[PDB]
RNA sequence: UUGUUGAUUUUGUGGGUGGUGGUGCAU
């Protein structure tokens, strides 16, 4: 089980309990409120200051939140559930997500343990 | 208790809502959703005494501003009871035009609608007249497929009642792209009325609305079921088919291909 | 009766004025509250109270996401019986025929008459080719028998539902296709008359589908060719006339 | 239209510290992360619809 | 897209629908 595969289920589990903040504006609102438990950020964001802002908010001394890097925004959006499913079952009309923040895990899974263990 | 100066002011507001028909709503009224204790402020405004025009505008105001959870409470406590109150107390047991719109504006938030009117109503002794009026509101307004399918799945698992059978027919009439899980939930609901060990649903008399609902399901979703499900549904017509609707159901079901 | 009517009118005016006075009072009452709005809110803000989902609710949020995962069925309208379909067809055959006989008799659809026209007449991935040349370049490397495949593929790639503006492209393509059908006939085909026959009729069939929805585009192009034919006949006489010209008149008869 | 409105609302220095140039909403119900729409004469809350002074 | 909000809408192309419709009739 890879770390990326661990995040794929974890984001899906967070979706089931409405525990994800999807997008920058929702992500920063979560981070400023202290509601963020994990931040998933895309490394390939065209605008650098987006990376600087999320990294700064995630690294704030009062509320340190773990941060993860994702190669492509499109796959992060798919994990966030933005994309729709086609008759073949493949994700279609998917929307890219630059940043996704988890407000509630929902269910305690073994895959959550690896992610926090990796951070620890 | 709220501040005493506030109480008089919102008591004054409540008087306006009694006779308010048009114009601008009081600015104090418009800012209630932002307040944490909107319920307490809402009670002093006497929601039962709100005019039908106020109920329409208040629902616009609160559904848009309040959160999904808080909207559900505003939904469940005020507009649902007013909906039931108006039908019961009206001479012809009809619903006011403004209240009728107020249900539509609540549909803009599908989740808070379903958990605040539909499921509470059908689970709290909904009558045939109530289901017809609510079903008409459901039929005309566009609802998302995802929320509708979840709503359809909930109703199908509930104990059979003619009022619930209506809503099942409305959702099936909506001609949605039901997920196959919902299609199986639909098929599961219709099998349980066959005689086999089985519950009373096998021997319970089935009104026309169920047959129309069962004819309703077959017309679109004949191509979205497996052969085994098709064979099971065919047995339902043989055992529990209607005199005139039943042959039609068998024709539609046989005409469908397997998924 | 008159005294009854006057009493009715006075009562209606009385109630109308009473309603108007009530409205006047309501507006003033609204104004006063807007004036004390700040004081009332400030007291509410100070008294603001300090900072689990139902199991019934907990299930629903799970459903929508599971439904989000599960594939979605397509809906199908009720199947009409053979008698109704046969019944439905025959009136349309009749209606077109009763419309047909009217147009035989002078009913012109702007339902005016021909006599109206007779007033003052004597007294005075896949690319959609917008032009005929563009289509040839796309089909330049393709064999003669392969033209229907590419032409069909262009229609599928640019259906109206796929994107906005596809209707004009296909309509322009309708004009383009007609010129190609006429163009091929001008080209020598004695070598592979069979292959030409299998492309030529197929392209006409596609135009028949295109004409059914892109008439105005086709009719405009058809009129343009007629003017061009007349202009060429003006200078070349019979030399202007060609096989595709004969074909062109035949296709108009089809469509 | 507004594009990357989050970019302007939050400013980052070279050090990376995050600074807020737009005041938070005073209403506890709105919570943190809510910024007031800024105008010369007064400062306005979109969610609550309250009006605050720029000086405050 | 809502009125700040978050996918509930908007756009283009197709497209089913008379129905909080009445009136009498047969336990």
């Amino acid at each position: 089980v890879t770390i990326e595969d661990a995040l794929k289920v974890v984001l899906r589990t967070a979706l089931v309990h409405d525990g994800l903040a999807r997008g920058l504006r929702e992500s920063t609102k979560a981070l400023t409120r202290g509601e963020a438990l994990l931040v998933v950020l895309v490394s390939s964001v065209t605008e650098a200051n987006i990376i600087k802002l999320v990294e700064g908010l995630a690294n704030d001394p009062e509320n340190k939140v773990p941060l993860i890097k994702v190669a492509d925004a499109k796959q992060l959006g798919e994990w966030a559930g933005l994309g729709k499913i086609d008759r073949e079952g493949n994700a279609r009309k998917v929307v890219g997500a630059s940043v996704v923040v988890v407000k509630n895990w929902g269910a305690e899974t073994d895959e959550l343990s690896m992610i926090m263990e990796h951070f620890s | 208790a709220l501040p005493e100066k506030v109480i008089k002011a919102y008591t004054t507001v409540g008087s306006i809502l009694k006779t308010w028909t048009h114009g601008k709503l009081p600015k104090l009224f418009k800012v209630i959703p932002s307040l944490r204790n909107w319920q307490d402020v809402i009670y002093v405004t006497n929601p039962e005494e709100w005019s039908p025009h106020v109920v329409y505008e208040a629902t616009k105001l609160f559904v848009s501003n309040l959160t999904a959870k808080e909207s559900q409470k505003f939904i469940n406590l005020i507009l649902l009871e007013r909906f039931r109150d108006n039908i019961e107390t009206s001479e012809d047991h009809s619903l006011n035009y403004h209240i009728y719109r107020a249900v539509k504006k609540s549909l803009y938030k599908p989740s808070a609608f379903f958990k605040g009117f539909l499921f509470p109503l059908v689970e709290t002794g909904c009558n045939v007249r109530e289901a017809t009026i609510a079903g008409s509101v459901l039929a005309k307004v566009s609802v998302p497929a995802l929320h509708s399918s979840a709503a359809l799945s909930y109703l199908l698992r509930l104990p059979f009642s003619p009022p619930t059978t209506v809503f099942i027919k409305i959702l099936l009439d909506k001609k949605y792209a039901l997920p196959y899980q919902t299609v199986d939930d639909c098929v599961y609901y219709f099998m349980r009325f066959r005689i086999l060990s089985n519950g009373e649903d096998a021997t319970r008399v089935l009104p026309v609305i169920w047959h129309k609902a069962f004819l309703t399901f077959a017309q679109r979703y004949k191509n979205d079921i497996t052969q085994d499900q098709r064979d099971f549904l065919l047995e339902t017509v043989r055992q529990r088919g209607h005199k005139d609707i039943g042959p039609e159901i068998r024709r539609e079901l046989l005409a469908g291909a397997s998924r | 009766k008159a005294e009854v009517m006057k009493e009715v009118i006075a009562k209606s005016k009385f109630y109308k004025q009473e309603r108007q006075k009530a409205q006047g009072i309501m507006e003033d009452q609204i104004d006063n509250l807007d004036d004390n709005f700040e004081d009332v809110m400030s007291e509410l803000m100070m008294t603001q109270p300090k900072k689990p989902k139902t199991d019934l609710d907990k299930e629903y949020d799970i459903k929508v996401k599971e439904l989000q995962l599960d594939k979605r069925a397509a809906p199908s309208d009720r199947t009409k019986t053979e008698e109704e379909k046969n019944a439905e067809a025959e009136e349309k055959k009749r209606e077109l025929e009763q419309q047909r006989l009217d147009r035989m008799n002078g009913m012109i659809e702007l339902e005016r008459g021909v006599e109206d026209l007779d007033d003052g007449f004597w007294e005075n991935s896949i690319s959609c080719p917008r032009t005929h040349d563009a289509l040839l370049d796309q089909v330049k490397k393709l064999d003669l028998d392969d033209h229907p495949k590419i032409v069909k593929n262009i229609i599928k790639a640019y259906q109206p539902k796929l994107a906005e503006g596809n209707k004009e492209k296909l309509g322009k393509f309708t004009a383009v296709l007609l010129r190609h059908i006429i163009f091929l006939s001008n080209q020598n085909y004695l070598k592979n008359v069979q292959s030409f026959k299998r492309t030529q009729n197929a392209l006409i069939s596609i135009l028949k589908s295109l004409s059914e929805k892109y008439n105005r585009e086709l009719s405009e192009e058809c009129r343009d060719y007629i003017n061009e034919m007349q202009a060429r006949y003006k200078k070349n006489h019979f030399d202007a006339l060609s096989n595709g010209d004969l074909v062109f008149f035949s296709i108009i008869g089809i469509l | 239209k507004v594009k990357l409105a989050v970019l302007s609302y939050y400013k980052v220095d070279a050090e990376g510290k995050v600074t807020k140039l737009r005041r938070e909403c005073s209403n506890p119900t709105c919570g943190a992360g809510v910024f007031l729409a800024n105008h010369k004469d007064r400062l306005y809350c979109g969610k609550c619809h309250s009006v605050y002074k720029v000086n405050a």
